[PDB]
């Protein structure tokens, strides 16, 4: 009662469904490859940390970015795949931002990466919508009573990043010294960025 | 359609397995990890065999305590395989003859699904909306804890989508609507028990109704 079904090792299955559709010439020379090459280095939370930081050190992309995130995104030519239709939100002294899919796990993968495996657990898919600030403090990251937490769940084709405050302590910083603090847990929005004693 | 899959509120669950900043290893941790996305695509783009929405519901057609006890990256290749039989490109048959034993799949939709609805709202950013009180046997992108519920609109989107509830069966009256973000106090969804402040949702025009 309530057995697991039988099954084969998952890698086997992975790769018989490969070897079914290949052997019928259904799949391009290189297609996967290509696919896993683009899914490790191209896609990358580096990305929106680089957005982050032109949009903490430049007024006008900030409101670009936060008003028409799409056409921000492209000036950087990271618009891809799961992330088409971008949308930026601005955290405040009095405003949490939280990315979640509830349903599944979609995430702006162009410039968040591929979610981790966190992300697409069912403790996370379950629990952040409802408590997100036990979640974020089991987490690591304090979030004070008078700050409004607001999660988005991904749920249709927008694909969201947060902007999160520039943090006190980096006051003249370079584009890339700001990047450097930038986390994807940033870009999620379950961490706030970090300075350095 | 009201599966597990549908998590939101649930409770009972632990801590999430990460604490900020955390090493999160590679992006694959496994040689075939990146099978699944790729066959996904080739499904996709290059057969135009199904769509991304059709992808989304075989997994939630998942037989319930298989879906409970499988990795994410597993749900997909179970799910990717299944529409591959479904749309007779493949066979069960040949995969588990490669696999070398059982490959079990998805459940057969007990749903056609629906159309994109006729009569719908064009809403405006800070207009009251409730989310219509309707059952959907099919796929769906309303997660439950939303429906019935009223919230304001944050967002509507300048871009237009298939209906979920038809793309979703590989049907041919999917329409385009605009998706709206939707901001609900948590109290409005989840009474005393929440300690948050609000949750939007991405909620496509057809899913909602003046308040
Ligand atoms: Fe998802
Ligand atoms: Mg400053
Ligand atoms: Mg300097
Ligand atoms: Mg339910």
């Amino acid at each position: 009662e309530n057995a697991a079904p039988a099954q084969a090792p998952v890698s086997d299955r992975a790769w018989a469904l490969f070897r079914a559709l290949d052997g019928k010439g259904l799949v391009p020379d290189g297609y996967v490859e290509g696919w896993k090459k683009t899914f490790e280095e191209d896609f990358s939370p580096r990305r929106g940390a680089e957005l982050v930081a032109r949009a903490w050190t430049d007024p006008e992309f900030r409101q670009l970015l936060l008003t028409d995130g799409t056409a921000a995104v492209a000036q950087y030519g990271y618009l891809g795949p799961q992330g088409e239709y971008i949308v930026a939100v601005e955290d405040t002294p009095t405003l949490k931002n939280v990315i979640v899919c509830s349903l599944c796990s979609c995430t702006a993968w162009p410039i968040l990466g591929l979610p981790p495996t966190w992300y697409k657990s069912f403790e996370y898919r379950a629990r952040v919508v409802r408590e997100p600030r036990k979640v974020l403090s089991e987490m690591g990251t304090e979030i004070a009573s008078d700050i409004e937490i607001r999660v988005y769940d991904t749920t249709a084709e927008t694909r969201y990043m947060v902007l999160p405050q520039r943090p006190a302590g980096t006051e003249g910083w370079s584009q890339e010294q700001l990047q450097e603090i930038v986390t994807k847990d940033c870009l999620i929005g379950v961490a706030i960025p970090q300075v350095p004693t | 359609m009201d599966g597990v899959h549908d998590l939101a509120g649930v409770q009972g669950f632990g801590k999430v397995p990460h604490t900020v900043n955390a090493d999160i290893g590679p992006t694959f941790h496994a040689e075939w990890e990146h099978l699944p996305y790729s066959l996904m695509f080739a499904g996709v783009a290059e057969l135009g065999a199904f769509s991304v929405d059709e992808v989304r519901y075989v997994v939630e057609r998942m037989e319930p305590r298989h879906y409970m006890m499988t990795p994410y990256y597993e749900r997909y290749v179970i799910g990717v395989a299944t529409l591959m039989v479904e749309k007779g490109i493949l066979t069960q048959d040949e995969l588990e003859s490669l696999a070398g034993g059982p490959f079990p799949l998805s459940r057969p939709s007990e749903s056609e699904g629906r159309p994109a609805p006729v009569e719908t709202t064009t809403f405006e950013v800070g207009q009251r909306v409730r989310v219509r009180d309707e059952y959907v046997p099919g796929h769906i992108r309303m997660p439950a804890y939303c429906r019935g519920r009223v919230g304001t609109i944050s967002h509507r989107t300048t871009e237009k989508w298939p209906f979920p509830d038809a793309i979703g069966h590989g049907r041919n009256d999917a329409g385009e609507e605009p998706t709206y973000h939707v901001k609900f106090a948590a109290e409005e969804l989840f009474g005393s028990d929440t300690d948050g402040g609000s949750v939007v949702v991405d909620l496509f025009e057809g899913y909602l109704e003046p308040a």
